[PDB]
């Protein structure tokens, strides 16, 4: 299927696996990271005997398998579920072994290092890979947006990570990770909709009201006074239709669910909002440099796919920094793709291909020393 | 009447084994008040001991 | 910064897909 | 039927309680056991330091 | 009957109201949440033309009327039933009109607001009352607890809440509700009294089998190890005398009916077990109060009842947390009353009688406005 | 309780308020320099309606209290934190009036005019006090420390400072402090340890962490040794066991945490070493003094509680300047409340009773006026 020898760029983020070839602008296997595995024990005879789903093959089947997170705010849980996953990946989809090609990984900022070195474990002892190298996503993604400057915020499924870059220089002190995004964002809206009356305990419902937040939830650009209107609703309520057909109503709560990004006191945390955090961090940077990240800042996620988060954040910014300076906020098209596409561009390169590490200097340095080689 | 003599024997049995119970539970955290004490006290001597022999070295 | 467009399928599968038997040439 | 319920439950109730008080026993003998050690050590420490500091001076 | 200007307390328990005035130490109307409606229709001369029995009414005959449950889950299904329960509560029992005291209601955590407003506009439109109140269960279980720190178990009928409550402190984003209980358990000792042999399908004989479960039935401390030794059995398995005469004999399914509340799956649902759910619940909190959680955890709810519920949930969260620090858990004598207990200690106090809510301000508010002030 | 007209000393260090009266060798009330604000609004009734927490009342509660820094690198934030922590020293602990005796306050040295003339404001028109002084911190340290001569190494929380003192002569020009401390090695070491594997994001956490640090981190002997000595670890990783209970596992990290301030490197800022830093004073001051101030070095500062300082400063400053004369470091014992000891001494001259500053001429001749009197 692939003449070309160049590596498999796999982001392996948070809610979505994106798995390609390199040289594509967009990844063909895209799967939520969900891990469906048998809930009773069946007297039946003939159905497949395999012992955990993975993908779409979970996503088509959600009653009968109980659904388990292989990712959660960052640390890895399960690594059962991780060698279901590349395997899958492997054996399934791209119908290409990893003894042919290269693999470059996309990581989160400031993982722990027990999980670097399991995955590595993973991809040189048991799978017979050639070179592996991790990277980070804040990188790629301001690779695939084109510019040097800016800080990078990315919103995953569990974690969200502000990285500044100036002048293409990383700023490792500064990264400062926070385990609010869309995960939490479904639990806030999930007890406000049992609030309203439609209670509801399981995962497959609470994937499903996720998806109905992908497909409707926006931000607003003014909460109190959304509120008060919405208080008298006409056209701010909308009426949903389930993909089962049960009719369901929701109105402000839309745009009260990613609120909660804003304001963590809803969840009962001390942590301050994504805007003021990020703010926070353009405090700790230099002051030259501060304009530079003001005009450059760059968004990244699929929690990004909302409409109004570009408005809210002018807003936001504009409130808390001075309004005598230009405050552009630029977010490029299809973003969330974006750092894969950036992963693609960056395994062309020959220099790159210079950069990989083999499997034989692992094996004598140890994984240990092979961190220490990568930062 | 026998089951009533058993009951009301049973429930004395639970007063004073409970008043019991309770005592412990109270020499319980006093005791335990005092080995943490004790513990902590001894780590730090410990520490500085070590500490001032490297010194003197 | 460029890129060659992805979503251009391969003639050769493509052709055998909308044809069968009518590609030979393509 | 109500005194047998009763009864029942409160041989029950004796076997637990029973359990709790010998366990609280079991754990004052084995704190006091921690608190003599701890002390003793902290005695030899801190005689070791007067030494050390002696040897310092 | 009463000479103090005093609200009643009328806790509407899911499966028993228990309504009295405040002060006393018990209730002194105790009778189950249930409505006989007239299945047939007589030709018969005399007897009452009521149309809806309610309460011990309704329990001494239950072979006539079709038994409906007013309260399912949590969420009230008809409010002609809600209406026929207050009114029968102040004019069958209590002997005095809502016109001259004020009335302290309890409302289950996590409830609809569709349920709240519509109790609040029964209690004011219709019947004359001079002030309402709704409050959480948890609180006012804590209260007569004689504490202010700790997580409440509220078990009742079909529902279930876990509460934390540090230093007196509410957490309204860790409540999480699970509709486990009292009817999930009589519905498995039918299924599997129905698989012993004796099968029945009807209402009478279901609550019948749930008073037997109630004097009866309790929590094991091996469950595996009692199953072998029943195997077995001699004195494991007991001969009960049905009211009527009929003889039962149940053996080793009275200690596996709650132990579906352990295991979920028996009921096909991805739920988590009580004590799991708890122990996530715990995680959720904060580090630093987790130990005193783990030492001031209070119970509450008619479905504790059961003997050897402390020992099995002792067994299990030393087996689910580490055995180093100290865990106990304290359970006060009649907590299902105590709930109500503190009703009446609450409604005593001037500051109490200050923070009531009277008509006209309601009327001029409305009731959604009456929400935002209680929350 | 007090019988003497004498001042009290209450030194306003960052990070531990030390109050006392004068006469006294050791502070009696001290207390971390924090303050806790309700972060939720409870509907609760009879908990104090007290809206400020402070000292060992908020660390008690550090899960519910927001907990804000009153001092910022020496620059006082919220001048509110200050009337709360004096009015509470004041009214809560000493049992005292300040308009019955003086009041000697120590402040950091190098600091704003806008601080020295707020909080003498709020001590003469707000307060009746009869008369203040500000005195710099490091005259009262080299006072306890019984000498004349050396350079003074303050290492509050996030403030250091090197001040040279020959002759007991002061050198206002060559003072110079970096806000590097404490704060920033607690940063330090938890982004270490978010890569090591435990994150957390909330500031009891970085509290319970400075705790830590403060009983275990040491300071290296040799960096570099001891980082491949601990690659294969076995004495040098030590087991810590959590206040709470969870087991943590600190390595070298301990020993690296303390190394940032020899290299300043690692929070990406162009300053120096503190050593480099204390040496380039050295360069200077003048040659004449330069090895009486090598022979009379002391050091001050809680962040000076972590044994190894001596050693190496003796090892680094042996490898900076030559190795031919005599070079001997005097640490203090009790150094940290030895500036506070020195208080005490300072307010029983009679002399210094005639240095005092009443209200009228201050009144007459304002703040700023005041300024140029003490300096
Ligand atoms: N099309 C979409 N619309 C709205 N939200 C989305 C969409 N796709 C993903 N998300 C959200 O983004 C999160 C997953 O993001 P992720 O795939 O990790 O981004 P990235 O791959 O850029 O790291 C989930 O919480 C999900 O709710
Ligand atoms: N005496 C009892 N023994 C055992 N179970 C009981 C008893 N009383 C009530 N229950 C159970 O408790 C449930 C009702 O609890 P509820 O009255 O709602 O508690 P609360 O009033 O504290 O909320 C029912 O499912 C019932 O089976
Ligand atoms: N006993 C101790 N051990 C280690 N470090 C300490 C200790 N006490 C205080 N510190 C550190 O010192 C800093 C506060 O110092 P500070 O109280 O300002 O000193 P001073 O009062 O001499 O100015 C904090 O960063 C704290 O981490
Ligand atoms: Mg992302
Ligand atoms: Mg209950
Ligand atoms: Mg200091």
């Amino acid at each position: 299927d692939e003449d070309e020898t160049t590596a498999l760029v796999c982001d392996n983020g948070s809610g979505l696996v994106k798995a390609g070839f390199a040289g594509d602008d967009a990844p063909r296997a895209v799967f939520p990271s969900i891990v469906g595995r048998p809930r009773h024990q069946g007297v039946m005879v003939g159905m497949g005997q395999k012992d955990s789903y993975v993908g779409d093959e979970a996503q088509s089947k959600r009653g009968i398998l109980t659904l388990k997170y292989p990712i959660e705010h960052g640390i890895i849980t399960n690594w059962d579920d991780m060698e279901k996953i590349w395997h899958h990946t492997f054996y399934n989809e791209l119908r290409v072994a990893p003894e042919e090609h290269p693999t470059l990984l996309t990581e989160a900022p400031l993982n722990p290092k027990a999980n670097r070195e399991k995955m590595t474990q993973i991809m040189f002892e048991t799978f017979n890979v050639p070179a592996m190298y991790v990277a980070i996503q804040a990188v790629l993604s301001l690779y695939a947006s084109g510019r040097t400057t800016g800080i990078v915020l990315d919103s995953g499924d569990g974690v969200t990570h502000n990285v500044p870059i100036y002048e293409g220089y990383a700023l490792p002190h500064a990264i400062m990770r926070l385990d609010l995004a869309g995960r939490d964002l479904t639990d806030y809206l999930m007890k406000i909709l049992t609030e309203r009356g439609y209670s509801f305990v399981t995962t497959a419902e609470r994937e499903i009201v996720r998806d109905i937040k992908e497909k409707l939830c926006y931000v607003a650009l003014d909460f109190e006074n959304e509120m008060a209107t919405a208080a008298s609703s006409s056209s701010l309520e909308k009426s949903y239709e389930l993909p089962d057909g049960q009719v369901i109503t929701i109105g402000n709560e839309r745009f009260r669910c990613p609120e909660t990004l804003f304001q963590p006191s809803f969840i009962g945390m001390e942590s301050a909002g994504i805007h003021e955090t990020t703010y926070n961090s353009i405090m700790k940077c230099d002051i030259d440099i501060r304009k530079d990240l003001y005009a450059n800042n760059v968004m990244s996620g699929g929690t990004t796919m909302y409409p109004g988060i570009a408005d809210r954040m002018q807003k936001e910014i504009t409130a808390l920094a001075p309004s005598t300076m230009k405050i552009k906020i630029i977010a490029p098209p299809e973003r969330k793709y974006s750092v894969w596409i950036g992963g693609s561009i960056l395994a062309s390169l020959s220099t790159f291909q210079q950069m990989w590490i083999t499997k034989q200097e692992y094996d004598e340095a140890g994984p240990s020393i092979v961190h220490r080689k990568c930062f | 009447e026998e089951a009533e003599k058993a009951a009301d024997e049973s429930e004395r049995g639970m007063k004073v084994i409970e008043s019991r119970a309770q005592k412990d539970e109270e020499k319980m955290e006093i005791q335990e008040i005092q080995l943490k004490e004790a513990k902590h006290i001894a780590e730090d001597a410990d520490r500085k001991y070590e500490e001032v022999a490297r010194k003197l070295v | 910064r460029p890129t060659l467009r992805r979503v251009r399928i391969s003639a050769d599968a493509m052709m055998q897909a909308l044809l069968g038997a009518r590609a030979k040439e393509s």
